[PDB]
């Protein structure tokens, strides 16, 4: 399955380096809104978000 | 209403007397402090006493059921 | 030791603050910190954490500056080296009544009243070891035990008295609803509140220790891939042993 | 098994949250009404499922 | 010459070599409470010991000392 | 550079070892392999096989020590119980 | 009109005056120190690691 296509990207070496930082920088930014999501709907009222409509009449 | 922890300790004291087997203590307690209370002389410092280890018994095995019925309204 | 002032252990108790995956119930710290003013405010100090902390997690903008206005600061002197009175600011400190110690030691009637910014971490325990000292003590002490003249009884914590004040009645805090007039709603705010002064970054802490976790995790099930891939090589060759012919 | 509790695990985040009502402290309040009189047969063991 | 110079640029300077005074009134201290009171770098015991327990101090076997020493 | 002190192992070429003939090896590269071939069998067998051969001479040890600290434990436990007002004051003599 | 408070007392000992009237003269200036147990503030003259 692995095609000629996905075989090309397999060989360059001086520009890799600089589009897989950019990837890494892209995959721990959404892994850190998600972790942050996860924790933010794990717990309901407990925290600040919804004290504030909590208060509120 | 407006009692929560002392009624949590009278149910279980309650249950505890259904099978009441420390108080014995409670009542040599008193017969130790009904006949042997009574030291005219200053110069005694050690009463002796069958409270200390009797009250930490009871409390440690009472309160080891105590960490339930969590109905601390808020 | 002897345990007659080694002290028993509390049972552990279960909190909303103690465990893997969870957060302060700050929906409380915001009765923490009216039911430790009301009653805390002349008989300790908790001064040492400032205001720049209690906005956004117990008060949201408005009532910390309502009450930095209520109290005075004593600002600095003028140009002619008067003192005066300033209202307070967002970045002050807690304030006591006492000037800084002199007025605890006279009222007393004893000792000291130690700063509660660090208790929950000063005794061993931990958030249960203050719930049951407040809790476990009755209101007469043990049979044959005669307390000294002006001093109470603790069985919990070692040392059997305490200048502590068995202020702890009930039926006169009444914030808005039927929670309070009850020993264990207040006890459990007080210890909550009291661990969040003494670490301000339960929620945080968490958070980032479960990303490290996630991320030393993955990276450590990423290496043992890794050094059983390329130890293969090394790990299975094998030796043959063939006898020389006989001749030096 | 591994993949029937994964597609499980992932089609009930993907249901969001549906229950209003019944938290622990309801349940812990119907199981108080329930075994605090009428001849409760060894005052129950009606534990709170779950979160 | 050099070592001694530095050693004492590092032993105690002038400040240091001033001791501080207290004075601590017996009259408000409880019979049965202990107080301790920090003097010069090391606190002090302040204690008002009970007539009984001066007998006890007092009536204290030597032999039982490693180093001999009476309440008075 | 001068020569450094003797010693049996060195660099390269010159381990020091006994001079060696008749013995081959054969690897073989990790990419024609399975890198986890036999991790469960291993993980099982060969764990359970090396806890049987050392658990001949580490739990014995802390078995009769934790005997020590136990029975400790129970002296201390019953010397203040019952005991410290008449046994107490003939053992600290 | 000028400070020079910048120095202890103690290296003026020896010097010019040798030790009877700086010492003498060192209960000639208030300086509001610890104060008592009521907190009230008591002003007695400094000593030696009192400053100028
Ligand atoms: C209930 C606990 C769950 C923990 C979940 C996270 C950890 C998962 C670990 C991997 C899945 C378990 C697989 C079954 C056990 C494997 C143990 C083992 O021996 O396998 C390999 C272990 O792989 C390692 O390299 C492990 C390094 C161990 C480091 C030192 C010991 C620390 C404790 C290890 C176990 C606990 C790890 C987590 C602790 C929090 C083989 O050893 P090796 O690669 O060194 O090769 C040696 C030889 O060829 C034997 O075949
Ligand atoms: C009283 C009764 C006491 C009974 C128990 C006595 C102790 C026995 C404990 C079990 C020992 C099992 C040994 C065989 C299982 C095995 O494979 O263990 C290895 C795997 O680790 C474990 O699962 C057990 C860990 C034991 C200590 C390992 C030390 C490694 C270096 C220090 C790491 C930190 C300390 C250990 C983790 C907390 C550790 O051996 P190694 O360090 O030579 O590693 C070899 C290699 O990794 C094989 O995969
Ligand atoms: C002030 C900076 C502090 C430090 C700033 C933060 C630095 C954090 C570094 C953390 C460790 C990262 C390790 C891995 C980096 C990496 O990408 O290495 C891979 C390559 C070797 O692998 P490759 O050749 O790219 O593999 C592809 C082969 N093909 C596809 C052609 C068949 O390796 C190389 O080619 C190595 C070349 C030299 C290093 C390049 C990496 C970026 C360096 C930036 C600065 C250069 C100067
Ligand atoms: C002591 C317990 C040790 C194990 C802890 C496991 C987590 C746990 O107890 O469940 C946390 C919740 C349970 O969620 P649930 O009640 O089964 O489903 C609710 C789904 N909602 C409505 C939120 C969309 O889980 C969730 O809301 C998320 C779904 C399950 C977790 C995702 C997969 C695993 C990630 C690692
Ligand atoms: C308003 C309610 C109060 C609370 C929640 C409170 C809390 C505490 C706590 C947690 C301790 C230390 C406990 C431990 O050892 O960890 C303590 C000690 C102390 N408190 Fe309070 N306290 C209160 C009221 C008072 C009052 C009214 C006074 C008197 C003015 C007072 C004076 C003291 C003193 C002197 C100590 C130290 C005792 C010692 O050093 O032996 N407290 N208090």
């Amino acid at each position: 399955s692995f095609s000629s296509l996905y075989k090309t990207f397999f060989k360059r070496n001086a520009v890799f380096v600089g589009t897989i930082f950019a990837g890494a920088f892209v995959f721990q930014t959404v892994f850190d809104t998600a972790i942050t999501s996860w924790y933010e709907n794990h717990n309901k009222g407990k925290l600040w978000k919804d004290v504030k409509a909590r208060i509120a009449a | 209403v407006t009692d929560q922890l002392e009624d949590l300790r009278e149910h279980f004291k309650n249950t505890e007397e259904g099978k009441a087997l420390v108080h014995h203590y409670e009542e040599c307690a008193e017969r130790v402090k009904i006949q042997q209370q009574q030291p005219g002389y200053a110069d005694l410092e050690h009463k002796e006493d069958c409270v200390e280890e009797f009250f930490h018994l009871q409390h440690y095995l009472d309160t080891a059921t105590a960490p339930r019925l969590f109905d601390k309204l808020k | 030791m002897t345990a007659a002032e080694h002290g028993l252990h509390a049972p552990a108790y279960a909190w909303s603050h103690n465990g893997p995956f969870e957060t302060f119930d700050h929906a409380s710290i915001r009765r923490g910190y009216q039911v430790y003013r009301e009653v805390c405010a002349a008989c300790h100090s908790l001064d040492r954490v400032a205001w720049r902390t209690l906005v956004g997690v117990s008060h949201t903008n408005e009532e910390v500056r309502n009450m930095a206005e209520e109290f005075e600061y004593d600002d600095e002197p003028d140009e002619q080296g008067n003192p005066k009175k300033r209202p307070g600011k967002l970045s002050d400190y807690i304030p006591g009544p006492y000037p800084n110690e002199q007025a605890a030691r006279a009222a007393n009637q004893g000792a000291l009243p130690p700063d509660l910014s660090l208790i929950v971490k000063a005794r061993h325990g931990g958030c249960d070891y203050i719930f049951s000292l407040l809790t476990g003590y009755p209101d007469e002490p043990p049979a044959g035990v005669a307390l000294p003249p002006g001093s109470n009884y603790n069985p919990y914590f070692p040392g059997g008295s305490i200048a502590m004040a068995r202020v702890l009645f009930d039926d006169m805090v009444e914030y808005e609803d039927g929670t309070p007039a009850t020993t264990s709603q207040m006890a459990k705010d007080v210890t909550t509140f009291l661990n969040w002064c003494a670490e301000p970054e339960h929620d945080e802490r968490k958070r980032l220790g479960l990303k490290t976790v996630i991320i030393l995790s993955s990276l450590y099930l990423l290496s043992i891939w890794v050094k059983k891939f390329k130890w293969a090589g090394i790990k299975t060759r094998k030796f043959v042993f063939n006898p020389p012919k006989p001749r030096k | 098994l591994l993949f029937s509790v994964g597609l499980f695990a992932v089609v009930r985040m993907a249901g969001g949250q549906d229950a209003k009502t019944m938290n622990k402290e309801w349940q812990l309040k119907s199981d108080e009404y329930l075994k605090s009189k009428n001849a409760n047969p060894w005052g129950g063991y009606s534990q709170v499922q779950s979160k | 010459s050099t070592v001694e110079t530095f050693i004492s640029s590092m032993t105690a300077t002038a400040d240091v070599l001033a001791m501080a005074k207290v004075e601590v009134n017996l009259a408000a201290i409880p019979l049965g409470k202990n107080v301790v009171v920090k003097w010069q770098g090391k606190p002090v015991f302040i204690r008002h010991r009970t007539p009984h327990e001066i007998q006890e101090a007092n009536s204290v076997d030597m032999s039982a000392l490693k180093d001999p020493q009476t309440d008075a | 550079g001068p020569p450094s002190g003797k010693t049996y192992m060195g660099w390269w070429g010159h381990m020091g070892g006994p001079k060696q003939k008749g013995i081959t090896s054969y690897a073989v590269s990790p990419y024609a392999q399975k890198p986890l071939q036999g991790i469960f069998h291993n993980a099982v067998f060969n764990s359970f096989r090396r806890f049987k051969s050392q658990f001949l001479y580490v739990l014995i040890p802390a078995g009769i020590y934790w005997y020590w600290w136990k029975n400790g434990n129970e002296y201390n436990e019953f010397l203040y119980s019952k005991a410290g007002r008449e046994e107490l004051e003939r053992v600290n003599v």
